[PDB]
C-alpha cells in the first residue's frame, strides 16, 4: 500500500490443483502488483489518460470515485508442458501471459 | 503417460532459453491401433499399418512431424549372430481390408537403414500434413511401416507395436500458429477457464 | 462489489481543475469500472492466465496473496480543444483513453 | 482562442457519422505585421505577415489555412463599392527596405474579394516548407497583397496588426506520422505535467 510495484509470487501447481494437467514446471514466478496507485501517478506506473482522470476525480470525490487499481501491464510467457483436453501431452515454449513483466495503474 | 520425450524437450527448452527453438507447439500421438503382418515369402518383410488420431487444430500451422519406432530383433535364438537392417514408412493413401503391403495405394516417406536396437525418428512431416487438410474424400491418417531385416541378422527383426504395451510408436508433431498467437492464447483461455473450475 | 461492470461516471474538469487547459467539453462521460474479480472468472471479464492464477492462489492464501483487479481494459477516445503548454489552441478528434471502453479482471 | 476551432470542435461532434480527414488541429494567431501602404510604383496595400508555426517533427501536416478579414477600412464615400482581389507569398527572403518591391517570393494564392468578411487561403505549401526548415533561409512568414480595383473603396484592406480587431490567424490541419502511437505517448506525459 506504497507504490504500485511488482512482487515476488511463487505460484506452486500442487496448491491451486493444477498439478492434474500440468506436467512442467511444478512451480514458477508468477510475480504479483502491490501497492497503490496514489495522486500523483507518474511515468514508472505507464499510467492511462483515464487513470489520471480517474485519480483526481477520486482526489476530488474519495466517497463516490475510487482510484485506479495496481494490475499489471504486460505479461511475460514461460514454458509449460501439459495435457490437452483430450489427454494429448502438448508442450509449448512460449505459454503467454503467466508471469508479470511490468505494472502499473488503471 | 507423458512420453519422457516430451519431458525431455521441456528441459531442453527450459535449461537452453537462451537458444529458442523452431517451432512452439508440439505435441505427443501416441498409436491408436496397429495391424501387424508377418514376413512372408512373396513379401519378406515385416508390415505394419499404424492407426492414429491425429488431431491440429485448424488455424495452426504444423512444420515438422516425427514417427518414433522402436527397432528390436523380438529375442529370437541365434540373434547374436548379429542386427542389421532397413524400414521404410510409407504414408496410406487408399487401404484395403485384406493384406498390408499387398494392396491399397501408398505414397512412400522415408527410408531408413537400422543398426541399434532402441529409438528411431522418421521425418514424415509429409504424411500429417496432408492429414491436416483431410478434405474428407480418401480416408487416412494412418501409415505403413514395413521393417526389412538383412542377411546376416535376425529373421524376426521388427518394431515394437500393439498389442504390446511397452515401447509403442508415437507421433511428435511440431507447430506453430498461423495467427501469430492471437487465435492461440484466446483458446488456452477458454481452456484454462475449463480447468479454473475443474 | 458485486461483479467486474462498467458504471457510468461523470467528469467535469471545472472540478478537477483542468478548466484551466481544457476548453472544450467541460464535462464528459468518462465511465469507471465497478465491482469484484470473484471466483470463478467467466468470459465477460476478459481475464488472464495471470489473473486466473492469482484468482487460484488467492483462495490458498487469502491472508498473503490478493484476487485480480477490475480495471479498465480497452478505452475509447473523445473529442478535445485545449491549449498547449505554448499556449496555442489544440482539437483533435480523436483523444485517446478518456473512457473506458470494456472493463475485465487482470 | 479563436470561435473558429470551436465551430470545428462542434462539426466534429454533431457529426459522428462523418470522421473528419484530420484529427490534430491548431491555431496560429500572427505574431508581428509590417505593412506598407500603396504607391504609385506599386498600387497596392503590402502586408508580411509574422508567425511562430512549430509543429513537431513526428507530425505529418495535411492543411493549412490562412484566414484574413477582408474589409473596407472605415474610409468616407465607402458606399462607393468593395471589390478587388488579393495574393499571399511565402517569403524566402526580405529585405528592410520595401515590401513586395525587393525579396524573394513564390506565389502561393490569388484571392478575389468581394464581400466584407473572412477569406480562406489554402496556404498549405508554405507551412510544409516551414515545418522542414532545415536551418539555412529564415521564413515561417508570408507577404500579402491587397489590389484594390477601379470601381472600389479606396481603402481595401485586411485587417492586421497593430490593429486589435479579426487579425489574421493560421489554421494547421495535422496527422502523426506513426498513426497516431507517437501522439498519445506525448499526450500522455503533457497530462502527467498538467495532473499535478
Ligand atoms: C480423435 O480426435 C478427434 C479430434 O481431436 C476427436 O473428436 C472429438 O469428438 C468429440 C465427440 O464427442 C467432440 O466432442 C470433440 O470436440 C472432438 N474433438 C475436437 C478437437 O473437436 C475424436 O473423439 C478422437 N477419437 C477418439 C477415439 O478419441
Ligand atoms: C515560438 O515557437 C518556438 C518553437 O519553435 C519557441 O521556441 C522554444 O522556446 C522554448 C522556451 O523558450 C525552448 O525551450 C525551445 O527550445 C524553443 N524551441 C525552438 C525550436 O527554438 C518560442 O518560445 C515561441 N515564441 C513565442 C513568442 O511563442
Ligand atoms: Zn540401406
Ligand atoms: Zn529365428
Ligand atoms: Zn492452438
Ligand atoms: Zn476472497
Ligand atoms: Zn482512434
Ligand atoms: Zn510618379
Ligand atoms: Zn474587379
Ligand atoms: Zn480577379
Ligand atoms: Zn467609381
Ligand atoms: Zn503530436
Amino acid at each position: 500500500g506504497s507504490h504500485c510495484q511488482k512482487t515476488s509470487l511463487r505460484v506452486n501447481f500442487e496448491d491451486i490443483g493444477w498439478d492434474s494437467w500440468i506436467i512442467a514446471p511444478k512451480e514458477y514466478e508468477a510475480y504479483e502488483c502491490k501497492g497503490g496507485c496514489f495522486f500523483p501517478l507518474a511515468d514508472d506506473v505507464t499510467p492511462t489518460k483515464h487513470a489520471i482522470v480517474q485519480t483526481l476525480v477520486h482526489l476530488k470525490f474519495p466517497t463516490k470515485v475510487g482510484k485506479a487499481c495496481c494490475v499489471p501491464t504486460k505479461l511475460s510467457p514461460i514454458s509449460v508442458l501439459y495435457k490437452d483436453d483430450m489427454g494429448v501431452p502438448t508442450l509449448k515454449y512460449h505459454y503467454e501471459g503467466m508471469s508479470v513483466a511490468e505494472c502499473g495503474c488503471r | 503417460e507423458p512420453p519422457q520425450y516430451m519431458i525431455d524437450l521441456y528441459n531442453r527448452y527450459t535449461t537452453d532459453k537462451s537458444s529458442t527453438p523452431a517451432s512452439n507447439i508440439v505435441r505427443s500421438f501416441s498409436v491408436e491401433d496397429a495391424i501387424s503382418t508377418a514376413a512372408t515369402e512373396d513379401f519378406p518383410f515385416q508390415k505394419h499399418i499404424l492407426i492414429f488420431n491425429i488431431s491440429i487444430p485448424r488455424h495452426e500451422q504444423i512444420t515438422r512431424a516425427e514417427l518414433r519406432l522402436y527397432v528390436s530383433c523380438q529375442n529370437d535364438v541365434d540373434s547374436t549372430h548379429g542386427l542389421e537392417g532397413s524400414m521404410v514408412v510409407y504414408d496410406v493413401l487408399e487401404d484395403s481390408e485384406t493384406w498390408d503391403q499387398a494392396t491399397g495405394t501408398k505414397t512412400f516417406l522415408v527410408s531408413q537403414d537400422i543398426r541399434d536396437e532402441g529409438w528411431e525418428t522418421l521425418e514424415v512431416s509429409s504424411a500429417v500434413k496432408r492429414w491436416v487438410r483431410a478434405d474428407s474424400t480418401t480416408n487416412k491418417n494412418k501409415l505403413e511401416v514395413t521393417v526389412q531385416s538383412h542377411r546376416e541378422s535376425c529373421d524376426t527383426l521388427d518394431i515394437s507395436v500393439p498389442p504390446g504395451s511397452k515401447n509403442l510408436p508415437f507421433f511428435v508433431v511440431f507447430s506453430n500458429d498461423r495467427s501469430n498467437g492471437t487465435k492461440e492464447t484466446r483458446l488456452e483461455l477458454k481452456e484454462m477457464i475449463g480447468h479454473e473450475q475443474e
